[PDB]
DNA sequence: TTTTTTTTTTTTTTTTTTTTTTTTT
């Protein structure tokens, strides 16, 4: 079937807990097997991530995780690299608010 | 006869009018299309390579032929196709696949297919 | 008495006092069920700024009485979703007027903010990017004969005249007025005698390097009583009308862009390019197919020199202009590409260096690798599609032995900037919701 | 309930209209 996979920032946490979202943040930290990130929204969100995982050495990373039922947290399912070693998170916030009005196109 | 950005959840709300014919989206012929996602599996045959691919929209599977090593999973990619059906199935029928240039091409790609189906529908 | 940040559809009982901004003229149209007159008004106060509009009878009764920068109490009217495809406001809501709503002119001002202005002085709008808006002031040095014009775009005629405005940068600038303020542009005291003009939203062409045009909600006056005017006023008189200016450039197209973004479906029912002067376009377009055979020709190798050469008897190569003959030709690209949008799909042709790139090889290289293996060389072309450009390109009629093709060429192709193209899609859409 | 943001301008280079992914799941 698949399941949407709603593009989401910081804010949109709540609701969605339980359920798989995806989002884009730069970097800020890695601090073991988890990550700092921080989204268009402006807001941070902790991602505990995979064993496997490079991340360190990247500047924009795209999420596919579960939220968990706590705040804002997060299990890493897949992770996705860009940067260099230049997105843009203005962009990124207006495509998911945008994203969210059409409902049709991204979503069942 | 044109160039349609969508999304895979377009591609499988669009509409055929039954028998076998041309598919409809938004009220228009859906011929030629393109849109951007992610691999997620690779089976490669004799005829053919395809490639499991999902755009956080739905999933959908396109094959290319051979007459790419480049692309593996977990990779967004331009995909450029003709949709078709066999057998209740729906899948791009593609020629040209590529690694998409920078993430703000995946952000572009969300909003032209936005643009488009807005001017399509008014 | 509301605000008008305060209007909703939730409360009726409501009063504003605004001043009018801008004023549309009166449009008229006819369609399938429909065929009639409208107008509006763009709305200041404190807390923001509101659009009105009113319909067939209102126009009657409302546009006379209405009139820019004066200060109004209105009253009694719809606040509807606003229809930002028509307007410049971000506003959520606009007003309608319907037949109970009351208008009356207020005295005190006071209350009311006033037109701010963030003047750009003439020598500075190089600076000032294209399709954006810009506060200009300076002195009317003259203006141009009232032109009409069936726009392409359109298929309805136009009003429209030029003038030129001069500031202490000794640089003079045209802009355009359409519509009814450009035909009764002489009917306005003191325009003969180099009054200042002051402008309010005003759009940047770069026609000329740089031109000017109005909006429907773009705003004039004349001589008004603002420190800024009895500058030039003071400047002109004094030694303004005794040096000489600068036209910009780089008959009629103040504040247009040569070569205005355009879809395919745009391209071939404006008919671009068949008539006798040629036109010129900007399209964003993924390239689709590059044609096999014939992609680049044998070229001449002289410096400077780019005609077809061809083998002689003692199998060389000939050039006929230069008159010589050289054991290697040069390989120069006549590129024939077919390039799609959601629109439509066009072909356009490409000389050796927009092709080099398109390719992201000289065609020395190209023919080369087609020397090793077809597979290789199809390769190369094959990856070159899938690939999205703006495209800047010209149109012209070719005469092929008496018989006459529109032919549309390359003279510019950019790879898309993401980002960019991006936000442009952000305003575009919002304009939707 | 109801309608739009308008115009304008130049190379040297082949032939003259091009095949886009072709068939398996
Ligand atoms: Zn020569």
């Amino acid at each position: 079937m698949e399941k949407p996979t709603p593009l989401i920032n910081s804010s949109m946490l709540g609701q969605y807990v339980g359920q798989t979202v995806r989002i884009v943040g730069k970097v800020h930290k890695v601090t073991g097997n988890t990550l700092l990130m921080q989204t268009s929204d402006l807001g941070n969100v902790e991602i505990a991530m995979t064993p496997d995982s490079d991340v360190s050495s990247s500047t924009f990373v795209e999420v596919t995780g579960k939220v968990s039922d706590a705040g804002s947290s997060f299990q890493a399912n897949q992770i996705r690299e860009f940067t260099t070693v230049d997105v843009d998170l203005t962009l990124v916030e207006n495509v998911v608010q945008i994203s969210a009005a059409f409902p049709n196109l991204f979503s069942d | 006869n044109t160039l349609r950005p969508v999304t895979i959840r377009q591609i499988l709300n669009a509409e055929q009018p039954h028998p076998d014919a041309e598919f409809i989206l938004d009220g228009a012929e859906l011929g030629q299309l393109t849109f951007v996602a992610v691999v997620r599996n690779i089976s490669r045959n004799a005829t053919n390579v395809a490639y499991s691919v999902e755009d956080g929209t739905g999933q959908i599977e396109v094959r290319q032929w051979l007459d790419a090593s480049e692309i593996r999973n977990n990779v967004y990619v331009r995909v450029l196709g003709t949709l078709k059906s066999f057998q209740n199935r729906r899948s791009i029928s593609s020629g040209h696949m590529r690694p998409v240039i920078d993430y703000n091409e995946v952000m572009f790609h969300r909003l032209e297919a936005v643009h488009a189906h807005l001017q399509v529908t008014r | 008495i509301y605000p008008i940040e305060g209007l909703s559809p939730y409360q009726n009982r409501w009063t504003i006092k605004a001043r009018v901004t801008s004023k549309s003229d009166i449009r008229h149209w006819s369609n399938q069920r429909g065929e009639g007159k409208l107008f509006s008004v763009n709305l200041l106060d404190d807390s923001g700024e509101i659009k009105a509009t009113g319909f067939n009878d209102a126009v009657d009764r409302f546009y006379p009485l209405l009139q820019e920068n004066h200060v109004y109490l209105i009253s009694k009217a719809r606040v509807n979703i606003a229809k930002k495809q028509f307007s410049n406001l971000q506003n959520e809501y606009e007003i309608t007027f319907e037949n109970s709503t009351e208008i009356e002119e207020c005295t005190d001002a006071t209350d009311v903010p006033e037109v701010k202005y963030e003047f750009v002085r003439i020598n500075e709008l190089e600076s000032v990017e294209a399709n954006q808006q810009c506060d200009v002031i300076g002195i009317l040095d003259s203006y141009g004969e009232l032109s009409e014009i069936v726009s392409k775009a359109s298929q309805r005629p136009v009003q429209k005249r030029e003038l030129t405005l001069v500031d202490q940068g000794n640089r003079s600038v045209k802009l355009t007025l359409w519509g009814k303020t450009a035909e009764t542009f002489p009917t306005n005291a003191g325009v003969d005698e180099k009054p200042v003009l002051a402008f309010k939203g005003v759009k940047v062409g770069d026609f000329g390097g740089r031109s000017l045009s109005m909006f429907s909600s773009s705003t004039m006056l004349i001589n008004p009583d603002i420190t800024e005017s009895h500058v030039l006023r003071g400047w002109y008189d004094n030694d303004g009308a005794h040096a000489q200016f600068q036209p910009y450039t780089n008959g009629g197209g103040a504040g247009a862009n040569m070569a205005e973004r355009r879809t395919i479906v745009q391209v071939k029912d404006e008919n671009l390019g068949m008539s006798e002067k040629p036109d010129y376009f900007n399209v964003r377009a993924t390239v689709v197919y590059i044609k096999q055979e014939n992609l680049y020709y044998t070229a001449c190798a002289s410096e400077g020199c780019n005609k077809k050469v061809n083998l002689d008897h003692e199998n060389n190569w000939r050039c006929e202009k230069c008159d010589r003959s050289y054991a290697t030709p040069e390989y120069r690209y006549i590129l024939s590409t077919n390039v799609a949008d959601a629109t439509g799909q066009m072909w356009l042709s490409g000389f050796n260096e927009d092709a080099t790139q398109l390719i992201g090889m000289s065609a020395g290289e190209l023919h080369k690798l087609r020397e090793e293996s077809e597979s290789e060389f199809s390769a190369a072309l094959h990856r070159a599609a899938n690939r999205m450009y703006m495209f800047n390109c010209r149109a012209k009629m070719d005469t092929f032995n008496d018989t006459a093709r529109v032919r549309y060429t390359i003279s510019r192709a950019a790879p898309v900037d993401f980002a960019k193209a991006g936000m442009e899609l952000v305003d575009a859409i919002r304009a939707y919701m």
